[PDB]
RNA sequence: UUUAGAAGGAUUGCCGUCAGGAAAUUAGGUGCGCUUAGCAGUGUACCGCUAGGCGG
DNA sequence: TGCTAAGCGCACCTAATTTCCTGACGGCAATCCGC
């Protein structure tokens, strides 16, 4: 219909999530691209038909929550527990549990297939981009929202881009051994979380959100990203994160 | 529980963490210098529990 | 008929405070002024003074005690402080994230536009706007301070600001105009006729010149280092959003026993404060029996009772059943 | 009432600033201020420390390379300042933390029974007697030919105090500098005054290019002499000049046999007399269980030792 | 429709005392900075006769 | 309201050696468990 690119720029993002059950950093993909859906949800319960497809996440700065120990490791902090449901909820001491949160300052630059994709529409996302959250950390503030139209009216920034051929061709044994070799020989590369693969089949089970829709039990599946400049990034299309589903296997790929 | 894209619908995604991964992860890690962070979080009861 | 909560009953914040960044200042510049406040690290050494079991005593009483701390202290020639923070006001309609059961959707958005119908949000606003007004969000600089100035800028304008050393903590006010103005807005933005608001809050507190500033402290658990770390907010002093919303929400006073204990308490589920180690609504006043009695088994509660469930939705939280196997 | 609450804690009365270090000249004291500086001083040495009979014969005759620093006046001053402030607050609006709401109302009607016999006056006079003696100037009140106090509280200069015509053992109660310092300390420890920031100057002539002694630095791991800069210059911790300001325990059971003062302590420790002297009964902790929780008319120089202790502040929590 | 949604870390403190860094020195040699031009742009802006327009 | 255009800014040799780098005492109390 009329194929574009908006771009949300500096959105900082305040105590985020950071706990992906093996990783205290950089939150998961599928948080991102669900920050994207919820705004394509929104906007299109406005009567604003806006299909959401590709994703980039530009990296400015970030304040992991804790401090820096003497010999360079991370502490990790927490907010104090209050009361959690359960046996134990009249006790005024709760239990802690494993958490770790972030602070992001972050370049969303998404594609965008709708009808008219103007700037009224950039208009409909900043009176959407108020009641939304990344990861689950609210909105301080953001510059602007605007149309970009080539790779130069994007701003100065570290992207995330996949790199699995630096994991799949790597020194052997199986995955988490070829993962610990990579980051030993690649410094500049991170784990990333990058979706989920199913430990069921696809039924109905008793205590969901939503009661129906179809339901299936997940792990989450990990890889690895590096951070590419702004400007030596070659034909964009290759920062821009996109959903991707197979049987068993919910993915989130650079393709 | 989370939701997940699965072509124009959705698919909710009740995730269960990994215990031996994790266990694996701070063998294989305690023996290695890429980054790492230790989570100095669960006490034993609770991780009795 | 409703015989239960839902399954997965959940509800996301309407008061989203930020962090807050600490800054210092002289009082007479103090609109054009503004320096960063650093964050130092002071260690101590004392004496064992904590009790002891008697044996332990005889062999530790004069043992030196070396321990490890940090501080926030002001500059020789800046008397004052700068704390801003920023509060994004939500409705309450649109901050329900989850809910199983079709049909206590429906009872409770009938339960929160009766709300809306008497008293639309608008006792809880006064109340969160005088927990702005006396500045409570000042746990320990509010002690020791001269003049208290604290200023709110909802959208772009610039409300007249506020003596807070003339409110009392225990008293709430409903007849000051800038207060009934900024609760207004509050409270269109609680009914959903206003989808967001935006509201950022400046205060200046003349404690002294070289004095403490008290931030908040982090919850670090390490087993090296064990000593006071407080937060450090882009590089400078600062303290967490819980602890300021926290201070927001003090603002009940219609517990059970309020005539007795004569202070607001912070608005929880079983009202526990912090403070007092006895919870404050654990049976017949608490939330969970206050709404399973207004949504369950319909009934017309007492305006308080309504004030605090309202008050707890507004806070927010994981508010489904008793989960069984 | 039994038992103390399971949170129990107190904030400080008498909150202390950081000191900062100055240099003048004393005939020009109030024209004229330089800042101190802390100079590094890398110092050999002899092996002089005790070694065992089988490191002696090895090492007697070796070199010992130390690191260290040093504050030293200029060739052209003849005199340190120091200057800090005391900010007063309120002893019943103190309690940061506790549990049982009984035991908040014991200890505010125990305070205001002593607001009712001495309005917190003896304490306060004893506050003023250890700001005027100078006794936060502590190896730096050795060797002075003259050391001058000036205390200011709002806009008023009061008159100045000759610190070396002030025994240290003792505490002056006909002094009206003291006295008139001393009864707002004691209004602002009652409740009538709401706070009192009290600015301390004192010049200290000890001569030309003489050291000056800051407070050192505490080391935790695996080191050399780290002195306290302040903004830059040199300075003293707010504890070293708090812990010279509750140097007024006279209260103890062993007063007669050590005449002079210790600084207020729970257990009654003292690192100068290296021995306890409240070890047992006259503690704090079996004299807040004897005045709130089996309640007892106690002595009024164990009720000065009680409310030194509130307002000095501490985690005093059962468990 | 985001490992969704929720969270007060607090109170208190004396780091001290002491000290020899020290002895010796070769920085040297060599060298093309050149060519050319309007301080011009009127160079100024005053002396008189409510806002506005005017003798020389 | 202008203030120039042009070329280029070394080649060598090296940068010390001995003796050592403190002794003490100590590093908190509370609370963070579902069944």
């Amino acid at each position: 219909m009329m194929k574009g690119y908006i771009l949300l720029e500096k959105v900082n993002i305040e105590n985020a999530n950071a706990f992906n059950n093996i990783i205290v950093g950089i939150p998961a993909i599928t948080s991102f691209l669900g920050f994207a859906r919820a705004l394509e949800r929104k906007l299109n319960a406005k009567e604003i038909a806006i299909r959401i497809n590709g994703v980039g996440l530009e990296f400015h700065e970030y304040e992991l929550k804790g401090y820096k120990n003497k010999r360079g490791q991370y502490v990790t902090s927490c907010p104090l527990p209050g009361s959690i449901p359960g046996q134990n909820e009249k006790k005024l001491d709760a239990h802690i549990m494993n958490q770790a949160y972030i602070d992001l300052n972050m370049s969303f630059l998404l594609e965008v297939e709708g009808p008219h994709v103007d700037m009224s529409t950039c208009k409909s996302i900043k009176s959407t981009m108020e009641t939304l959250r990344i990861a689950g950390g609210i909105i301080r503030n953001y510059k602007k929202i605007r149309l970009i139209d080539t790779l130069a009216d994007i701003p100065y920034g570290y992207f995330l881009t996949l790199r699995q051929d630096n994991l799949n061709d790597a020194a052997g044994d199986d995955m988490l051994d070829k993962m610990i070799h990579a980051l030993q020989q690649e410094d500049t590369l991170v784990p990333i979380a990058v979706g989920f693969k199913a430990l069921s089949e696809v039924g109905h089970v008793e205590g969901q959100r939503d009661p129906e829709k179809d339901h299936c039990f997940v792990e989450s599946i990990f890889s690895l990203g590096g951070f590419e400049c702004s400007k030596i990034l070659e034909d964009i299309n290759s920062c821009l994160w996109r959903y991707k589903t197979e049987e068993g296997l919910y993915l989130c790929t650079i393709i | 529980q989370v939701f997940f894209p699965v072509g124009g619908s959705y698919h909710l995604l009740s995730i269960l963490p990994s215990t031996v991964l994790n266990y694996e992860v701070s063998d294989r890690l305690y023996r290695s210098k890429i980054p790492k962070i230790r989570l100095r979080l669960l006490s034993s009861n609770a991780a009795s529990t | 008929t409703l015989k239960s909560r839902p399954e997965n009953l959940s509800f996301a914040r309407c008061l989203n405070t930020t962090e807050a960044k600490f800054w210092q200042t002289d009082f007479l510049k103090r609109h054009t002024f503004k320096l960063p406040l650093l964050i130092t690290d002071k260690a101590v050494l004392a004496s064992k003074g904590h009790e002891m079991p008697p044996d332990k005593l005889e062999k530790e009483i004069m043992d030196p005690n070396p321990q490890k701390s940090q501080s926030c202290t002001l500059s020789t020639e800046c008397d004052t402080l700068r704390i801003d923070f920023g509060i994004k006001v939500l409705p309450v309609k649109e901050s329900m994230y989850s809910c199983s059961d079709y049909n206590y959707r429906t009872a409770i958005y009938q339960k929160i536009d009766e709300y809306i119908a008497e008293d639309g949000f608008l006792t809880l606003a006064k109340r969160y706007v005088n927990n702005i007004a006396n500045a409570r969000f000042l746990w320990r600089n509010r002690k020791g301070a001269e003049i208290i100035e604290t200023i709110v800028t909802i959208e772009d304008k610039e409300y007249p600001s506020f003596n807070s050393k003339s409110f009392n903590l225990d008293t709430f006010v409903e007849d000051n105009a800038t207060i009934n103005e900024i609760a207004q807005q509050i409270a269109d933005t609680f009914a959903g006729k206003r989808e967001y608001l935006n509201i950022y809050v400046t205060c200046f507190v003349k404690i002294g010149c070289a004095m403490e500033v008290y931030p908040s402290q982090e919850m670090t658990f390490d087993d090296d280092d064990k000593g006071k770390k407080l937060f450090k907010f882009e590089g400078s002093a600062g303290m967490h959003s819980q602890k300021i919303n926290n201070a927001l929400r003090t603002i009940d006073t219609w517990y059970p026993d309020y005539t007795t204990y004569e202070f607001p308490i912070p608005v929880e589920n079983y009202g526990a404060a912090r403070s007092i180690g006895i919870p404050f609504r654990p049976d017949t006043k608490s939330f969970y029996k206050l709404i399973d009695r207004m949504i369950l088994k319909n009934e017309d509660l007492p305006i308080e009772d309504k004030h605090y469930v309202m008050a707890i939705l507004i806070r927010g939280g994981m508010f489904s059943k008793k989960q069984e196997k």
